[PDB]
């Protein structure tokens, strides 16, 4: 079973840039058997490269394939807003087999996000449960870190996340994350905290709310 | 001691038989088969837009034929002529019928636009118990039977130019009374005449006297003729009696449609490939079902099976 | 050679061994792939989609007629002698092909196996090779993996062949 | 021209079974070798299953093994994915891809081919859980210029629709995707940032529309 390997985890670069991904693989394929779709949201992937460097009918001239063996790469000579998307290989030199993905995104300046914490509602707690909400609103680069503190007791475990895709516009990205707890452990204490780092934060930057 | 290395190919119990350049028969390890001799039955109704005649044929539902009038301003990828099609109207005939059917055929619609003309002097849409629409006489929906007004059947000298930018089909046709009675009696005259011309083109038929066999009640006939006008191009109907006038023209195309006789029932499946033993994949190169063709398909050939080889030669022990 | 090992099941061609350990029976997969991806390529060409054919002309008929009717006849009808003589001889090529190809491929497998054992081993006329070393399993499949050593054994191999 | 149209997916409980089925238009599926590829959400692409044009051989990753069968059907030129013994894991959504290379593949571990064209897919959601209605609850405002929402909790299953005082609000707004709770229930957040002098004037009410359990919930949001 040939494993395929791709470089690396998300991509980033400015409109106009030069882009090249990597697919290595865990055997020899067997006739530079290797193929390279795109894939934008929401849509089927589509179609790059077949054989490892013949491109598909209706493929523009800056998407090229190269490579033999065991070590193949994609490049794509300029960057076209329409570029941004998940990039899969797959060999057929036995079998069929997927790389992992390579996303390449916008790189844009780097962004601080803004921070708002939101106790859970009145309606809410009477049906034994409260949710309690933290918005990181519109942040460049991805990678943020949030963190819970009740009574400056550190959370863990009880708290979900998500995130948008990149913003059409500025593209900034939008964190959401909720922690649930149970209405008996939530009028046990008072200050509920929200702890945000990230690359655009000097220091990190706490919000939080006491009960009433 | 020492070592043995022994090198071999694989092979199986039972082979298929394949022909080469010098055996007839030989044993191989797979073959594949690359003669399509098998069909479904039916024929698809996609991706072509197939048109059940039914109890019609084309030119009946091209002229009028009263239960053929469900057929109208029809369009089709492939017309289909059942074999229990029937005439049920005036007792007509087409000279070059092969060329009339062929010709509307490929042009894929009965879109027909019916146009102003005017007949001064004569009777209008005449009809007949051989042609029964609804509760008693009539005709062809798509030609006007012209019959003397009065005591008096005039010169009949109308025009009609083509002014749009397509090309029009024009069906007519004349008429041929049993007896000098019936000649007189409709058409005053004692000999007809129909010039049915274009700019570029021209014929005229003259109406033949005398008995027919009997059917449908009538001994007479009708004979269907037609004219094409091109943009430009301007048509021009002259006739002192036993013309069968138009009452427009079929709009003409060009187009990848045409026309089959089967029996075959349609269904509701997809497949490129259409016969008239029914629909079949087009996924071998060669077929054996029928010679005739409609669409992406095989090429038709005498043998039953061409098995190609898919693997090495097979020997067992 | 002299005949095939329906036992075989997992591959196209190679080898049976007979060692000190044991006897053992692994198929090799490069040259398999070789035949395999030809014949492949072959059924690509001859599937390769058909033509599209609407109106066409009528082959079937109702009523004598004489001249055309005739014509019209003849036409198809020479039209299916040659697209069955077509028929007919591309299988006929393509299977002599096909067997030529994947006896070529055998005879590429043991000439390469030829070109390892330099002059360690002699061959008995069998589609087989006496060995003139010990050889463990382990010493087999570095002939089988293509990576065999003959200057280890050469020394040895070299005196049991000549006395 | 060519065209591929996955069909019949759905909620379904584990263990249960389930056929797929992709209509080919444009071309012969006996033709072409034919292959099912799936797609975990946010996960990646993963190959499923092939057939040869044949219909003559088989092959199957190891996770679906034993119990997916996949199948053609010349006189309706349709493909087929029969799904047994479902389980949470299976969750995607379903591709169906042609190979134009594949012809000849008489083993499982021989080339195969690139796939030319893609269906759009259709969705497996498997799971235990019974259809729930999303209870919306609201996010009140506190900043420079502040910000409020809807909290959309326990629901069952995707998809919802969130829309701001009907699609007259769009700018600023963030709607995150839905993460699956424990209790194996959706749940999932939509926020707003608005200018802060109109809290007092403007009203604000989103729009939820949860169509798999006929749910409709208008909520509204303000400070206090
Ligand atoms: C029959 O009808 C045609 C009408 O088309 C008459 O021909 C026209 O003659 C005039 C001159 O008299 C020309 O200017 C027109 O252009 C002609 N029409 C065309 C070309 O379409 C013809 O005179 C009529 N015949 C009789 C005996 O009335
Ligand atoms: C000849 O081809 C057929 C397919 O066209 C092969 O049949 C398959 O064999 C595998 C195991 O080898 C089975 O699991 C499949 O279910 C079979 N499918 C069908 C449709 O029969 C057959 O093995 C081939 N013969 C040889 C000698 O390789
Ligand atoms: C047929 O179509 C033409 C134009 O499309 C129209 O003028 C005519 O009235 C139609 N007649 C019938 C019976 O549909
Ligand atoms: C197809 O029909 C023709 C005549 O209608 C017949 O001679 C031929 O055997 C048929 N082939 C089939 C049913 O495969």
């Amino acid at each position: 079973d040939i494993v395929m390997t791709q470089s690396p985890g998300t991509l980033s670069l400015s409109p106009g840039e030069r882009a090249t991904l990597s697919c290595r693989a865990s055997q020899s394929v067997s006739s530079s058997y290797l193929a390279w779709y795109q894939q934008k949201p929401g849509q089927a992937p589509r179609l790059l490269i077949y054989r490892a460097s013949s491109r598909a009918t209706g493929i523009p001239d800056r998407f090229s394939g190269s490579g033999s063996g065991t070590d193949f790469t994609l490049t794509i000579s300029r960057l076209e807003p329409e570029d941004f998307a998940v990039y899969y290989c797959q060999q057929y030199g036995s079998s069929f087999t997927f790389g992992q993905g390579t996303k390449v995104e916008i790189k844009r300046t780097v962004a601080a996000p803004s921070v708002f914490i939101f106790p859970p509602s009145d309606e809410q707690l009477k049906s034994g449960t409260a949710s309690v909400v933290c918005l990181l609103n519109n942040f460049y680069p991805r990678e943020a870190k949030v963190q819970w503190k009740v009574d400056n007791a550190l959370q863990s475990g009880n708290s979900q996340e998500s995130v948008t895709e990149q913003d059409s516009k500025d593209s900034t990205y939008s964190l959401s994350s909720t922690l649930t707890l149970s209405k008996a452990d939530y009028e046990k204490h008072k200050v509920y905290a929200c702890e945000v780092t990230h690359q655009g934060l000097s220091s990190p930057v706490t919000k939080s709310f006491n009960r009433g | 001691s020492t070592a043995t290395l022994c090198l071999g190919h694989h092979a199986v119990p039972n082979g298929t038989l394949v022909k080469t350049i010098t055996d007839d028969q030989i044993e191989v390890t797979n073959a594949t088969e690359l003669v399509q001799s098998s069909s479904t039955g039916k024929i698809c109704n996609n991706p072509h837009r197939i048109l059940d005649g039914i109890d019609c044929t084309l030119i009946d539902a091209l002229l009028g034929d009263p239960h053929c009038d469900v057929f109208q301003n029809e369009t089709w990828d492939l017309f289909v002529e059942r074999s229990k099609a029937f005439s049920n109207c005036y007792p007509y005939d087409v000279p070059d019928y092969a060329s009339l059917r062929s010709l509307v055929a490929s042009s894929g619609t009965l879109e027909f636009i019916t146009e102003g003309f005017t007949w001064t002097g004569v009777t209008q849409n005449g009809g007949s118990n051989a042609c029964k629409r609804g509760p008693g006489s009539g005709f062809f929906s798509r030609l006007n039977w012209l019959t003397k007004s009065g005591s008096t059947y005039p010169v009949l000298n109308v025009t009609m130019p083509n002014n749009d930018n397509f090309d029009k089909l024009y069906i007519w046709g004349i008429h041929h009374p049993s007896t000098n009675q019936e000649q007189t009696s409709l058409y005053v005259q004692a000999s007809g005449r129909v010039t049915v011309s274009t700019r570029r083109s021209q014929q005229t038929i003259i109406p033949n006297i005398g008995s027919r066999p009997w059917v449908r009640g009538l001994s007479s006939r009708i004979s269907i003729y037609w004219t094409i006008v091109k943009p430009g191009d301007v048509l021009v109907i002259n006739s002192n009696g036993n013309l069968i006038a138009p009452r427009g023209y079929f709009k003409m195309r060009t187009g990848k449609s045409s026309i089959m006789r089967s029996d075959a029932p349609i269904d509701t499946c997809i497949s490129e490939c259409i016969t008239p033993n029914g629909s079949i994949p087009n996924d071998k190169p060669f077929q054996n079902v029928n010679k005739i063709t409609y669409g992406a398909c095989p090429k038709y050939v005498k043998q039953n099976t061409l098995k190609l080889a898919t693997g090495m030669r097979n020997v067992p022990e | 050679i002299e005949n095939g090992w329906e036992g075989m099941i997992d591959g196209w061609y190679g080898f049976r061994h007979q060692n000190s350990e044991g006897t053992g029976q692994a198929a090799d997969l490069k040259s398999t792939q070789a035949a395999i991806d030809q014949i492949n390529g072959k059924l690509n060409r001859v599937i390769e989609k058909t033509n599209e054919k609407f109106h066409q002309i009528e082959k079937e008929f109702s009523e004598v007629e004489g001249r055309i009717q005739d014509l019209e006849k003849y036409v198809e009808d020479t039209k299916i002698d040659l697209w069955s003589y077509n028929a007919e001889l591309l299988v006929a090529l393509e299977n002599q092909h096909t067997i030529d190809l994947t006896d070529s491929e055998m005879n590429k497998l043991f000439e390469k196996t030829r070109r390892q054992l330099r002059e360690n081993a002699e061959e008995m006329g069998n589609g087989c090779f006496k060995i003139y070393h010990k050889c463990d399993n382990a010493c087999i499949e570095s002939i089988r993996n293509g990576t065999y050593d003959h200057d280890v054994y050469r020394d040895e191999a070299l005196n049991n062949r000549f006395q | 021209q060519v065209q591929l149209v996955e069909s019949g997916g759905g909620v379904v409980q584990p263990g249960t079974s389930l056929r797929l089925s992709c209509e080919a238009s444009g071309f012969t599926s006996s033709a072409y070798a034919m292959h099912w590829v799936r797609q975990a959400p946010g996960k990646g692409l993963e190959w499923v299953a092939v057939i040869t044009f044949d219909g003559g051989y088989q092959y199957y990753a190891d996770s679906v093994k034993g119990r997916f069968t996949i199948s053609r059907d010349i006189s309706r030129n349709t493909l087929h994915l029969h799904m047994n013994s479902l389980r949470a894991e299976d969750t995607a959504v379903y591709y169906c891809a042609r190979d134009p290379l594949t012809k000849l593949l008489p083993f499982d571990w021989v080339s195969g081919g690139y796939f030319d064209y893609w269906g759009q897919g259709t969705l497996v959601t498997v799971s235990s859980a019974s259809t729930k209605g999303p209870s919306v609850f609201p996010l009140a405002p506190s900043g420079g210029t502040a910000a409020l929402g809807c909290l959309v909790k326990d629901y069952f299953p995707e998809p919802v629709t969130v829309s701001w005082n009907s699609g007259a609000l769009t700018s600023g707004v963030h709607t995150f995707p839905a993460v699956l709770q424990s209790s194996g229930l959706y749940s999932l957040s939509s926020v707003v940032t608005v200018p802060s002098s109109s809290l007092g004037t403007q009203t604000y009410i989103c729009n939820v529309n949860h169509k798999p359990s006929n749910t409709k919930v208008d909520k509204r949001v303000e400070p206090k």
